[PDB]
């Protein structure tokens, strides 16, 4: 949960686990930007976010 | 918690503590769970503070002897003298409960 | 290896100190330690068993991190942590089985199931808690090669072992002589046997000598020495080494005389003994030689001539016992010991999954076969296997 | 219940650790668990004794915090400690001794005294503190439906019965074949004698056989086997069946051929051992079934012909034996043990008072009694007066 | 003392705890106690040996600090770490052979080699890392003038003696009626032999006690009683005192009846027990007393009717036989027993550089010649002696 | 376990409450209930079966919500709620049968089938609403470890064996005098028997004991008790012990004298009762004592005189009865009786799918051989079997 790690601060498990590559899944209430562009997805783009 | 500190130099500690990029999250994580809890029923609160141990014991020491002392209407029918009181030529008389 | 008992004795701790109602201050190293354990070991899969009845299981940690409070635990952080623990105690016990049914005669100390080896890497080195246990710490400095041994009280170490030596026989088998002795367990037997009461030997008076080897040397061992035999002192009817016609024992028990107690080292004099009888004390030893003498009484009362006559017919036969027993002792090398269910342990995971005798371990696990046997590969696989079993001994009472 | 074992290591963690010189970032944590404990135990009266000759004690909690500000621990810290932890001490030994003797027939798994039932509730459980040794940690295990350990050495289980049974028998006791077998401590040691050495039996081979049930299950146990009976090998006298007459014994010892032990789980054949002596080693087991042989040799020398006669006189009789013993194992109740102190400790502090006893202990912790009727009531009872006493030995020695 | 053990604990975490991977935040502490101690025993100087044929040695105390900085330690940290580790641990060990090698008639609770002398001053009590070992525990309860305790399993107490006493004797020695024992390890046999089987004592019954004290006060003891001893159930032929007189004892084992035993303590009767066998307790005593009755059967079968008869010939003897094991019991003085390796040890450090014989220890550390002659002194020496050696067992395993 | 105790209850006040008419605001909470059961549900796999005969069925929970906002519930929202109820039932009843028929030699009380495995989980944990039935009372309490309790009416207790006991016996069965029971059910009946009527005595008065223990110890019996046998008076002929011949038993009844019945725990007296003949009450025991004694009437008339001859040829044979039943009881472990449908349950649905027959449960789900040799694994996997029985009763009656 995104929230739980904010509101505690313990930011050491979601670093390692994007440091280390290893698959997550994180929850929580986030807008999300549409993207209506090929190109955009052939240029790996949804790996810096 | 939306908690609340002692005193204000506290909570530039805890700010500055908070916001280091050289620090742990278990620290960071001990400091956002800091929340006083009030207990009314007793009449008795606590609160979160940091101090070197002898400020500590200082601030203990002071808490634990406090001057005060329960107040009724019948201990200050007591505080008069009893030399007064118990003569019928005087007479006594309150206004306000307490 | 170090990351199972790290694992353990880890996982002893989470589970006999987070108790609710202890202060913050007192899981602030478990919590940290707890913490980096589970961050080394999410994502990397392990597979158990494969061998035997042992199911092939598989393991993918899927758990986050522990919570806190500053004033006191609550329950829901304490079953929270419990879970996990229970997830933890059985990989490690799985594993542990794992670990204990593979071997070979290439060398012993380098680890043989796979989830071992794949933990045994780097990138799992930082989970290491402490080595304070015993096993542990042999390994630990036998790894690099330093004095090492363990604590054995009543040691199993003698093989089972019942046969008896003749000076003078004859095939009538009516007058022998010679030493008989059963050394079983930590028990030493010893008894030396005459028909004739030493009235043809020289002096009146007959010696006997018995020797026994030891694998493995021992050092500031205790033994307890008490002139008699408890035990072959009664009548019997002992199978002779013909295979198909016995002779006849009836022992009467005299006061050994001139009992000599000897330790040596490759052959060389360390420790000698006169006449003493009770706890004594060796420095350090590798074999042990027993000499003690006959000798016919220079005075016979009526009850006693009755039965050790000038004349050939004896009916009534003499011998003097002397008794062994080793109470305690430190040896370089692990021995089978009494004080610990490590041999019981180690068995039972053997003969639950039927696993048939391999190339090293003798069929069932019988002690006496490997003990007669001993070898420095054998030493090293059974070390590491006593080891093993004794991670496992932690964490499922 | 836990918070009497965590009283008890707080007090000896703080005897053994605040000693004047020693770094004060050692024992902070500890220190910590002390001032909490004495800030939650001010201002609780407390009544202990009331039964039998136990005096009856009061008990009143005032004192202030202790310092936390010196850098290296002087002579007033440790002082002031000594001073507050001697009535500490005596307020533990006495409650553990008030609250150990009290027994009852129902919930014997839950506080039986006022100290403990007041110690209990939701205020005193914020000390709580670790729970490092094992028969507290069992009990930790047990109470939520946990597998259950102890680790024993030669421990009591069997009971004490010396009980005989004879298969062939003569009104005048001259002509006998039976069984004999003396069952104490942890040893069995089962002996058959045949007066006719089976001239009459067909094959010339007799076979007796002797069931001992265990009254509790173990696991993981050690057994050694010395194939001689220690005891039913020298002239008897003994008194028969029904109390009227007393035969005579004269035994002579043969080897026994063709021993089978067995070891039985649920009515079940789980391990099989055929002619191995010395060292064994069983898994899980309940019923001991011992089933031997015994054989006329088919040629004898001239010192045997005397023997075994096939004439109608009978004064010398082939007898075998069997000794088993118990060097370790690991049940999952509590029994009296062998290499410590607990059945000891609670029979000492209940012939102390003579606390008066009703249907709920045996008369005076008599053990082969209480083995002998194996109630769940009891085991919890005994299991609950066990851990006090490992509590109390923490600090009284 | 205690200062060394201090010193023991920490070299021993130090050595264990350091390793590589380690979070730095879990030996914090241990970094600073150990910085702390290498503080407070640098610049000075220490001499050992000088007396028997133990090496000379010279130390000088010129070392570094360990830093208290790496987040996780590496690999030079933990190889200068075991180069302090190897030179203290050295040290320590030499004080402990050093010190075990010297002793004082009077004053043994005080320091007597050198390095333990120097220790005293209040300067290096600056280290006192904790006091969890038992022993420790001990020597500093015994520091204070309070009571102390130990527990011991199957403790050798007794001492050794192997004597016979007569109470009819004639010069033939074919008519005797006497009581015969062995007092050796913590095992006690009597057996009242009587060659009638009271056919001329009154109310054809013979009454037969035993004394044996003890000089220590035992306490909490699990004794284990069997009758029908074992090592008097055989024929013996045994001399005498008159040093020209030999005797023959052919044992019959009766059955015992009214068993008595009376655990005294400063003459006076703490417990007693009577009928009851198996496995008994008793809470404090200083002496065993026993007491049983032989009695002749007064119906018989032809078998015994031969074996019993009403006349001076006698073919066979009777008598009776009683063990006495005592498996677990707590003393407050420091005893050699058959579950540790302390008195081996010293004995064993004592023989390595073979110091000449003291004048308070018996030559060769022979235990029966302490025991039979033990004095308080002795005592506190041997307690001395006893805890460095402890110290000495927690660095080489 | 409780979960699934939890959705069956929840799917019977489901069944009871949701009718057509009723007020929302009374059945509010079992509709928030099923609410958040349905939420819970959502969204998962199962898989059920895999022995036996049971299909192998695929479970997804995609049901939509239900509304909770109108006022009074009509016919749409009743056949809404009554789809959904029926899968659920149908689910729960797979489940069930499909746990009922399997079980383990070890760890039974542990859940073995692949669906209670996956609703052990943790989230799932999140849907328990109630626990009002006394068996999921019982088993809740028994895992908190504190006292347990199963009512019963008519207790079938006792084991069924038919057996005789003869002591005065001849091969022509012309003169007898035994002991003949028949203890069946809940019911138990005794009658002792003698041919000689005790005329040739000792003084006209004949004993006979009866001792019948239990498996498992009762609490709180009412005990109905009737001085006449119903069943061992009348002339029957029944095959001997022999195994090939037939006597013959002519009875004739008098009053039985003397009537004791004891009810003993633990060999310790607990209740007496003497000249009492039914409805008497004993509070705790578990072993059961039945004595009585046959004597000669003390005056007869001329028919008794005629019937009874002094001779040796009888024409009757006179007998003594005596019958106890069993009426309430409250045991500790589960057990079966006359008055719940839980055993017939677990019979036809193992029997209806055709089940081999498992490792512990002897083929057929015989009762009688399964309680003579009652194992507390067997109370366990009984436990567990009618618990999920008991459960599944309350779905489908």
């Amino acid at each position: 949960n995104l929230e739980e790690l904010m509101r505690t601060g313990s930011y050491a498990q979601i670093t390692n686990m994007l440091l280390n590559n290893q698959p997550v899944a994180l929850v929580g209430a986030l807008p999300f930007v549409t993207d209506s562009s090929v190109i955009s997805l052939i240029a790996i783009l949804d790996a810096t976010v | 918690d939306a908690g609340k500190v002692v005193d204000s130099e506290t909570a530039s500690i805890c700010d500055a503590i908070f916001q280091d990029e050289e620090t742990e999250g278990a620290v960071a994580r001990f400091i956002a769970e800091m929340r006083q809890r009030v207990q009314a029923d007793r009449n008795v609160v606590n609160y979160p503070s940091i101090l070197h141990p002898i400020d500590y014991a200082f601030n203990e020491y002071f808490l634990q002897h406090q001057l005060v002392e329960p107040l009724n209407n019948d201990i200050i029918f007591n505080y008069i003298p009893e030399r007064i009181r118990n003569d019928v030529n005087y007479i006594l008389n309150m206004d306000r409960n307490l | 290896m170090d990351v199972l008992y790290s694992l353990s004795k880890t996982l002893k701790d989470a589970r006999d100190k987070i108790v609710e109602g202890t202060l913050y201050s007192n899981v602030s190293d478990l919590i940290q330690q707890f913490n980096q354990m589970i961050i080394t070991m999410n994502g990397n899969e392990f597979q158990t068993g494969g061998i035997g009845n042992l199911p092939i299981r598989n393991w993918n940690f899927n758990f986050g991190l522990l919570g806190t409070t500053l004033l006191n635990l609550d329950a829901n952080y304490v079953e929270t942590a419990r879970n996990t623990i229970d997830y933890f105690v059985d990989f490690v016990d799985n594993v542990c089985m794992d670990e204990m049914v593979r071997e070979s005669q290439r060398n012993g100390i380098a680890p043989q199931s796979d989830s071992l080896r794949k933990l045994s890497a780097i990138k799992f080195k930082r989970i290491n808690f402490d080595n304070s246990s015993e096993y542990i710490e042999n390994w630990n400095l036998q790894n690099r090669r330093q004095r090492t041994g363990f604590t054995f009280h009543k040691p199993n170490i003698f093989p089972y072992s019942a046969s008896f030596t003749l000076n003078r026989s004859q095939p009538a088998h009516d007058n022998l002589m010679g030493t008989m002795w059963l050394n079983a367990g930590s028990e030493i037997q010893v008894a030396g046997f005459d028909y004739s009461c030493a009235i043809n030997a020289p002096a009146n008076i007959q010696q006997f000598e018995h020797i026994v080897p030891l694998r493995r040397v021992l050092t500031t061992a205790t033994i307890t020495l008490l002139p008699d035999a408890e035990r072959f002192s009664f009548p019997r009817v002992i199978n002779s080494a013909d295979g198909a016609t016995t002779w006849f024992f009836n022992p009467v028990i005299l006061r050994p005389n001139n009992v000599e107690v000897e330790f040596l080292l490759n052959g060389q004099i360390i420790n000698t003994y006169q006449a003493r009888f009770g706890t004594i004390v060796a420095r350090n030893f590798d074999t042990i030689r027993l000499s003690f003498q006959l000798m016919r009484p220079p005075n016979m009362t009526p009850a006693v001539a009755v039965l050790f006559p000038n004349a050939q017919p004896f009916e009534h036969h003499a011998t003097v016992g002397l008794t062994l027993r080793i109470e305690s002792a430190v040896c370089e090398s692990v021995l089978a010991d009494a004080s610990e269910t490590l041999l019981a342990n180690v068995t039972s995971v053997r003969q639950e999954y039927a696993i048939p005798v391999g190339p090293v371990f003798p069929p069932g696990m019988n002690w006496t076969d490997l003990i007669t046997n001993y070898s420095p590969s054998r030493e090293d696989n059974l070390q590491r296997v006593f080891t093993v079993a004794s991670i496992r001994s932690m964490l499922i009472k």
